[PDB]
């Protein structure tokens, strides 16, 4: 058995990790506008956030797309 | 009262050129102004029932004492109390009050360049925030800036001008630019699409911006009291060139605050 | 007429007609460079004031209208603001 | 979001507190870790959580 | 009406001097309720009110700092001094210097009156946000605005201060004949005008935030530039309080050793240097807020740097005293307690400067231990030393002797006894802000609580230490208050004195 | 007297004197009162301040060591020179 | 004011260091990766990766080879 | 007179002793003279002790008024 | 010779300006203290 987290992205280097966050949760969405939504990338994007947010911070992050206002332009 | 001006000569104003001061009330009644008003202005935050008139009412009382106080100093300023060597130390004391006022701006802008360089995941980093209409360089803040370039040329004018005239037009000109400032701000706070409740960015922009004028509002009511003394005598010494000093100063600070905020989109 | 100031006044002296003019003229010189031009744009934008309207509502983003607290100290739109421009409906 | 890397020596149970006046209860927020083998934490700590 | 409408410098110290004694009087009863309540493991007189307990650390930590050591250091002998030193026959404003004491009884009546109101402003003497956002109600506010008014305070002073050494001195004296009392009082004046209204910046902004629903520090704004801002007021805040004891030790040092000050001029540059480093090395109290590691690399290497002026100033009060003539009396006693007891406290400071090591005891009892140091041995002793020696020249009586050394004695043991064993439990783990702690630490919070009460002890004995005066006749003095009578007249220097360099 | 030249013209000089004092003559100090407190500094280290009270009628006094002797004479007036005695310019 | 004495040159050599020290540190956060007011810097992957491990490599790279044997103290502790 | 500028800038010529003082402050050659209040002694004792209550029993009133507030 | 009734620094306005006030702004503040002191302590906050 082998337990598999989020990877180290380069283009985030600071202690403060909240825009790693951000960043996977967004190139979720916009690979699931792109390349449909059973491509495996988008699945790495999903643990991958999945993996760095917080639960209150999606579920408030669904809201407010659901709300419409979330200013992604997917 | 006849033999006290004898006594003042014998012993203080033939040994030095220092003035002494004889027993005041003002800083008493001053302090405990301030804390009427404190205790007001706490009221007024949590909606209490007469609390902003309690704040008027200190704010009242320390502002008619600070008017007493200073009616005092330019009746001791017609007296001839002060030579040269105390209205020196009047311009080293604005020039001390200067640097305190200026470190004041200085950490109110060090929040707008911090605020404003990264924005947060909770304004889903984009600055300035979606919704928020940035206000422009290329309209009416111009027109504030080259009037308040005037205005810092004609005070330059009443300077080193030795006509009374020139001087009394000079400030004139000065007093009537700074509150062609402050009536345009006004209109700048009415017609903006952003108040200060929208985002760090309206937060940033309302309170530097109304601290920078409240500023002007006080240098030109400092330069208005220095325009009246020298009506009656054609003669101001200090309080001319103090005034000229703290508007010069707010000239300056102005263009670091629309450098920042206008420009810089901080 | 026996004054401090009078009394230290040879002590002090003043440091050194036309000269004051001469600096008038410079530093008037500068005052006309920005002087009428910023006052006439500044008559004209007295006169474009509150004319002009906006009707771009603002959707209520949790970055905007931020009540903490319930309301304002003075009521409950902010101050010195006609028309609040951030949707109340949403819609 | 602030990252912490961390890796364990040796195993155990360790405490801590919370160091950042927080309110009248700042004194109450205790913190325990236990540290176990890698074997036996990918092996039956983990299955406690599978749906 | 004599002390309420005063122009004189000499009357105003005065009256900062006896309201740095209240607010001492004030912190010193806020914390034996500190030690009392933690002697014991579980709940003690306070009843487990934890809120309670927050409010008592606040006020005295605030109380301590600000209304005991700074109304008496820079503004009790900095204003009885400063004028009388450089020869100048009064202040450069004299009713500015009375609205620069006038405005501290408001600010001590509203943190006094934000205890009785609500549940109190629980917070710690830093405030910070959300804590001190979340706080409903009134108490915050009043205390916040208590802090404006001694900052407002503290700058008027300052610029008094600073235009009354640079335009009225005496003829001939220029800056390398002032003594070092001066020096350092006209340092830290510099360092009040430059400091204090960064936090009247950050205070308004808290204001904002609490009550007009701004957006400085809150959910879409950033917590850490609240840290920022204090802690760039805050750390020159502890220099300003430590400057004038300094100058209080060379002038006590320098008396009864019968030698002038060595290194003069190295003395002044290491002033200059603590007062201009002071200013770039204010987050090392913001090691553990998650700051990018170049940033926190930086304010690790810049913060030993102060170590090296420090140690020249100790080092030259050593050689001051070295190859005297000593005369060991009360303030004597209390400038070589500083000299061995703030090097304890320095040491301490460089361990924690060292960020790795801060990783394991930030918000501990060492921390306290540190800042008990630098401060209850190195300006109270600063304070005390200046009350035995210019003591009958400031009040006109005497003090006896042996009740003098007694209360030295009795301090020495309380203080010690106190925060030493702070360091063990510090080390150990012991987090700072809490009431209760776990049953291992019960034996040093014992010490520390035993210490305490001899501490307060010491406290009362000081109020029977004065006595009658005897009055004699003076002739020369190296420094122009002691060729005064005890007490001066209402104008002292009634003729301006003035020094003249020997001709050829 | 010292050149005058970076002086000010209020600070009455006398203590711009070029004369050393000795017991034998000394440098008259005036006075408005009976007594006056004067600073002399060290020959040997500028650095040194001591500051001395000269009484009316009173033996030449010294100071420091190898210093001048002063004695105090009480006057109605202490010209104060800058703009007394170099306006004469005699 | 006087004559600044020996000590002061080597007082101000590490005085001069720290204030070096502080305006680098200053001017190169405008120069950082998270400092970007956009959402559309993060998504040129090669440029942004390059600019943050530049922001990681600088004032690290100094210490290198002594973190890979563990110089972590002024003695040698094993 | 009495309210002329000479009285606001010079003070009011007042000489000897001033109301219930029994030494000149202003301008004898002590502005504080402690051995001439008469029964000094008790008075300094009495507002020692005065300001010794007050400055240790604040805080004591701060405890009891905030604790009786919670037992109601 | 030098003083008119629109002067603000005239002296016949002192007794106005530096005595009435002296006491009429010492009541006013000790009344505007107590009232403060009262509305702080014993007053409910609506926000
Ligand atoms: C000047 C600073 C100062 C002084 C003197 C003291 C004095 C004492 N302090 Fe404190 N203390 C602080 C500054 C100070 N303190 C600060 C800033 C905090 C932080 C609060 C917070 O975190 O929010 C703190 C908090 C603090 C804690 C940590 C509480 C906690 O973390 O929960 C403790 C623990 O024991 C403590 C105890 C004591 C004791 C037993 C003394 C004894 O020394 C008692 C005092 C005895 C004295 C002798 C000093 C009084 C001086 C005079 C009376 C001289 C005046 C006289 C004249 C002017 C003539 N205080
Ligand atoms: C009197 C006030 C005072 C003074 C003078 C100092 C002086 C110093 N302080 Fe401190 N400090 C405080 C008051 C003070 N401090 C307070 C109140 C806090 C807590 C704030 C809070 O409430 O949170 C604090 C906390 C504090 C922190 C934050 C740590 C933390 O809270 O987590 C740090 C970190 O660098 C620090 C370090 C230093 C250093 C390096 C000095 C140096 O200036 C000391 C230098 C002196 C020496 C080093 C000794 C003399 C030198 C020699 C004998 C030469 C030989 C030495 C060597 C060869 C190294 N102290
Ligand atoms: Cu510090
Ligand atoms: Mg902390």
């Amino acid at each position: 058995p082998e337990l598999i987290t989020a990877p180290y992205d380069p283009r985030f280097p600071n202690r403060n990790q909240a825009r790693h966050c951000f960043v996977r949760f967004n190139e979720y969405y916009k690979c699931l506008y792109e390349r449909g939504e059973e491509h495996p990338r988008c699945q790495f994007y999903q643990k991958a956030y999945q993996s760095l947010c917080p639960s209150e911070w999606v579920e408030s992050w669904q809201e407010l797309r659901e709300k419409g206002l979330w200013t992604g332009k997917y | 009262h006849q033999t006290a001006k004898e006594f003042y000569m014998e012993h203080i104003g033939k040994r030095h050129p220092f003035h002494v001061l004889p027993p005041s009330p003002w800083p008493m009644l001053a302090g405990w102004g301030t804390y009427v008003s404190c205790l007001g202005m706490a009221a007024w935050f949590h909606n209490m029932p007469t609390g902003g008139a309690l704040m008027a009412f200190g704010m009242a009382n320390i502002a008619w004492t600070a008017i007493t106080w200073w009616r005092d100093c330019a009746i001791e300023g017609d007296m001839g109390m002060h030579t040269e060597v105390v209205r020196k130390n009047f311009i080293s004391g604005m020039w001390a009050f200067i640097v305190s006022e200026a470190l004041l701006f200085v950490g109110l802008l060090w929040a707008c360049l911090h605020l404003g360089m990264s924005p947060s995941v909770a304004l889903q980093m984009q600055w300035p925030p979606v919704g928020i209409e940035p206000i422009g360089w290329d309209k009416r803040a111009l027109v504030m800036s080259a009037v308040l370039a005037a205005s810092y040329y004609s005070a330059n004018v009443a300077m080193v001008a030795k006509d009374p005239k020139v001087v009394m037009g000079a400030l004139a000109t000065t007093i009537g630019l700074g509150a062609m400032f402050l009536a345009d701000q006004y209109l700048e706070y009415n017609e903006t699409p952003f108040t200060i409740t929208d985002s760090p960015y309206g937060t940033t922009f309302f309170v530097t911006t109304g601290f920078h004028g409240m500023h002007v509002l006080l240098g030109s009511l400092y330069l208005t009291a220095a325009l009246m003394m020298y009506k009656r005598t054609h003669n101001a010494g200090a309080a001319l060139k103090s005034s000229i000093l703290y508007w010069h100063f707010v000239d300056i600070v102005w263009i670091a605050v629309y450098g920042i905020i206008y420009v810089g989109q901080y | 007429g026996e004054t401090i100031d009078k009394y230290w006044a040879p002590y002090f002296p003043k440091p050194a007609a036309d000269e004051a003019k001469k600096s008038v003229n410079k530093e008037m010189v500068g005052f006309m460079l920005l002087g009428p031009v910023g006052v006439a744009f500044m008559l004209y934008d007295f006169a474009v004031g509150l004319e002009e309207e906006h009707h771009v509502t603002i959707p209520p983003y949790p970055w905007m209208r931020i009540r903490r607290l319930p309301g304002m100290p003075w009521g409950q739109d902010g101050l010195f603001e006609g028309h609040p421009r951030v949707a109340t409906t949403w819609p | 979001l602030n990252q912490v890397w961390m890796s364990i020596n040796r195993e155990g149970v360790f405490y801590g507190q919370c160091s950042e006046l927080c309110g009248a209860n700042h004194s109450f927020m205790p913190i325990v870790v236990e540290a176990i083998s890698p074997r036996q934490f990918l092996t039956e700590y983990v299955k406690k959580w599978i749906s | 009406m004599r002390w309420l409408y005063s122009t004189s410098h000499k009357d105003i110290g005065l009256l900062y001097l006896v309201f740095a004694f209240f607010g001492g009087l004030l912190g010193t009863s806020l914390s034996m309720l500190i030690r009392y309540e933690l002697a014991l493991p579980g709940r003690g007189l306070l009843d487990g009110n934890g809120q309670l307990y927050n409010v008592i650390i606040t006020g005295h930590g605030i109380i301590m700092l600000l209304f005991m050591v700074m109304p008496a250091l820079f503004g009790g002998f900095g204003n009885w001094l400063l004028p009388i030193m450089i020869g100048a026959p009064d202040m450069a404003f004299p009713r500015l210097n009375n609205i620069s004491f006038w405005l501290n009884p408001p600010a001590l009546a509203l943190l006094l009156l934000s205890t009785l109101v609500e549940q109190g402003p629980g917070t710690g003497w830093t405030a910070y946000p959300p804590l001190s956002v979340q706080h409903s109600g009134t108490s915050v506010d009043l205390a916040i605005l208590s802090l404006h008014l001694n900052g407002l305070s503290s700058i008027l002073g300052a610029v008094n201060m600073l235009v009354t050494v640079a335009g009225l001195r005496a003829p001939g004296m220029k800056l390398l004949h002032m003594p070092l009392f001066v020096w350092a009082i006209a340092l830290t004046a510099v360092l009040v005008i430059l400091a204090v209204p960064v936090l009247a910046a950050a205070l308004v902004m808290l204001l904002t935030d609490r009550n007009i629903n701004t957006a400085y520090f809150c959910e879409s704004g950033d917590l850490i530039l609240y840290q920022h801002l204090f802690w760039f007021f805050g750390h020159p805040e502890v220099y300003i309080l430590i400057l004038p004891a300094f100058g209080i030790v060379s002038q006590v040092v320098s008396f009864f050793s019968q030698k002038p000050v060595f290194g003069l001029t190295g003395m002044i540059c290491a002033m200059g240097a603590i007062s201009l480093l002071g200013f770039i090395v204010w987050a090392h109290h913001m090691f553990t807020v998650g700051l990018d590691l170049d940033t926190v690399a930086y304010f690790t290497s810049a913060t030993m740097i102060i170590a090296v002026p420090t140690g020249m100033k100790i080092f030259s009060w050593m050689a001051t005293i070295y190859s005297g003539r000593v005369w060991f009396t009360t303030p004597m006693w209390f400038a070589v307690g500083f000299i061995c007891l703030f090097t304890l406290g320095g040491v301490t400071g460089v361990v924690l400067a060292n960020a790795g090591v801060d990783m394991l005891v930030h918000d501990t009892y060492y921390v306290v231990a540190h800042f008990h140091y630098v401060l209850s041995m190195g300006a109270v002793f600063g304070i005390f030393a200046g009350v035995y020696f210019w003591g009958n020249l400031i009040t006109g009586l005497g003090y006896h002797e042996g009740r003098a050394m007694v209360h030295f004695w009795l301090l020495f043991i309380g203080v010690n006894l106190t925060f030493f064993p702070q360091h063990f439990l510090g080390l150990a783990g012991m987090p700072r802000r809490m009431f209760d702690y776990a049953d291992c630490f019960a034996g040093w919070n014992a010490v520390s609580s035993f210490g305490a009460s001899i501490s307060f002890i010491s406290v009362i004995v000081f109020a029977t230490t004065f006595q009658e005066a005897v009055r004699t006749v003076p002739r020369t003095a190296t420094t122009l208050e002691w060729v005064l009578l005890a007490t001066p007249a209402h104008h002292a220097l009634s003729q301006v004195p003035v020094l003249r360099t020997a001709s050829s | 007297y010292r050149p005058l030249g970076d002086k000010e013209l209020w600070h009455e000089a006398w203590m711009y004197e070029d004369k050393f004092g000795t017991e034998e003559d000394p440098i008259i100090v005036p006075s408005l009162e009976a007594e006056r407190i004067i600073g002399v500094t060290d020959p040997e280290d500028e650095t040194l301040v001591v500051w001395g009270i000269l009484k009316d009628g009173e033996p030449p006094r010294q100071f420091v060591e190898n210093g001048e002797f002063y004695v105090l004479k009480h006057v109605e007036y202490i010209k104060k020179v800058g703009d007394v005695l170099e306006a004469i310019e005699g | 004011p006087f004559k600044l004495p020996l000590d002061a040159y080597i007082l101000m050599l590490p005085i001069t260091y720290a204030s070096a020290a502080f305006v680098a540190m200053c001017c190169r956060v405008p120069t950082a990766d998270p400092e970007t007011s956009s959402i559309a810097y993060y998504e040129d992957e090669q440029k942004s990766a390059a600019a943050a491990q530049r922001y990681d490599n600088s004032f690290k790279q100094f210490f290198d080879a002594r973190i890979r044997n563990h110089k972590v103290g002024v003695f040698q502790n094993w | 007179e009495k309210y002329s500028h000479e009285e606001v800038v010079y003070g009011d010529g007042h000489h000897g002793l001033r109301k219930g003082y029994t030494y000149d402050f202003e301008h004898g050659p002590h502005y504080l003279q402690p051995e001439k209040i008469p029964n000094f002694w008790s008075k300094f004792y009495a507002g020692t002790g005065a300001l010794y209550a007050v400055g240790l029993g604040v805080p004591l009133f701060a405890v009891w008024w905030q604790q009786s507030k919670l037992k109601a | 010779d030098s003083y008119k009734a629109t002067d603000f620094t005239n002296p016949k306005y002192n007794y106005f300006f530096r005595e009435l006030t002296a006491r009429v702004q010492g009541v006013l503040l000790t009344g505007g203290s107590l009232y403060g002191t009262w509305l702080v302590v014993f007053g409910e906050a609506q926000r």
